[PDB]
């Protein structure tokens, strides 16, 4: 019955910050030069912090 | 990527200055945008830095109270104003980019600019006077005899001088420039050839000085 009280919060404020930086311009060719030799590779973003990136798919 | 700056000259002590920085080839409205100087030959200073909203700017102490940073997203620029300028303010300043995006806590700078020259010294700006220093008619037939160019008076630096528009190259020595007593600089760029080419090829050695808008093609003839 204490639902109310607990805050709320964004659950994928995370995720969207995140997409918020790969929109500048550029950082798309940082992920696809980083994955030009492998399938995985940790890049680091124009924020500062370094994420994991995969390349589940080749289509092209 | 690319900070191309502009803005610079020469500047009576105590006079006003402003600078300006336009960016391109980045989102420039989300980078904290810097301006770091250096004193011809020494070393790198911190001059003032503005975060990527417009909203937070940070100067330096020697600076503080005389320089003010503003930029503008909407043109992507930022410019600096420099009033009441001391002697110790001749420098060339770069403006440069934040490496980490969208923050109120800055880092470090990833890209540089070119830079902008700035002097302060109470001396006005005079073209330089070429004065050719022809070969000597003792010249050995052989016989490896030498002329040259003289750039004297003009200020500020720097000068360029080359060759044939840059068609000769080899043998050519440009000396790095003096201060005369007057207050101006001078400079010499001689080039050693076969003296069985004198009175064959044309010479003339081109002296460039930007900061006049000063273009002189000098030929020297023996």
């Amino acid at each position: 019955f204490l639902g109310f009280l607990l805050g709320v919060g964004s659950a994928i404020a995370s995720g969207v910050a995140v997409c918020k930086v790969l929109h500048l311009e550029g950082e798309v060719n940082k992920i696809k030069s980083a994955l030009l030799s492998t399938n995985k590779a940790v890049v680091s973003l124009s924020n500062g912090v370094s994420v994991l990136t995969f390349k589940v798919l080749d289509l092209k | 990527v690319q900070l191309v700056e502009s803005g610079g000259g020469v500047v009576q002590p105590g006079r006003s200055l402003r600078l300006s920085c336009a960016a391109s080839g980045f989102s420039f409205s989300h980078y904290a945008m810097h301006w770091v100087r250096q004193a011809p030959g020494k070393g790198l200073e911190w001059v003032a830095v503005i975060s990527y909203d417009g909203e937070n700017t940070y100067y330096a102490d020697s600076v503080k109270g005389r320089f003010s940073i503003s930029r503008d997203n909407s043109k992507n620029t930022v410019s600096l104003q420099m009033n009441s300028l001391r002697p110790e303010d001749t420098a060339l300043y770069y403006c440069a980019r934040d490496r980490i995006v969208d923050d109120y806590y800055y880092y470090g700078m990833d890209v540089w600019g070119q830079g902008a020259t700035v002097t302060v010294s109470s001396a006005s700006t005079k073209g330089p006077s070429v004065f050719p220093l022809a070969p000597s008619s003792k010249s050995t037939s052989g016989g490896t005899a030498a002329l040259g160019c003289l750039v004297k008076d003009y200020f500020p630096e720097p000068v360029t001088v080359s060759w044939n528009s840059g068609a000769l190259t080899s043998g050519v020595h440009t000396f790095p420039a003096v201060l005369q007593s007057s207050g101006l600089y001078s400079l010499s760029s001689v080039v050693t050839v076969p003296s069985s080419s004198l009175g064959t090829q044309t010479y003339i050695c081109n002296v460039n000085h930007k900061p006049s808008n000063t273009k002189v093609d000098k030929k020297v003839e023996p």
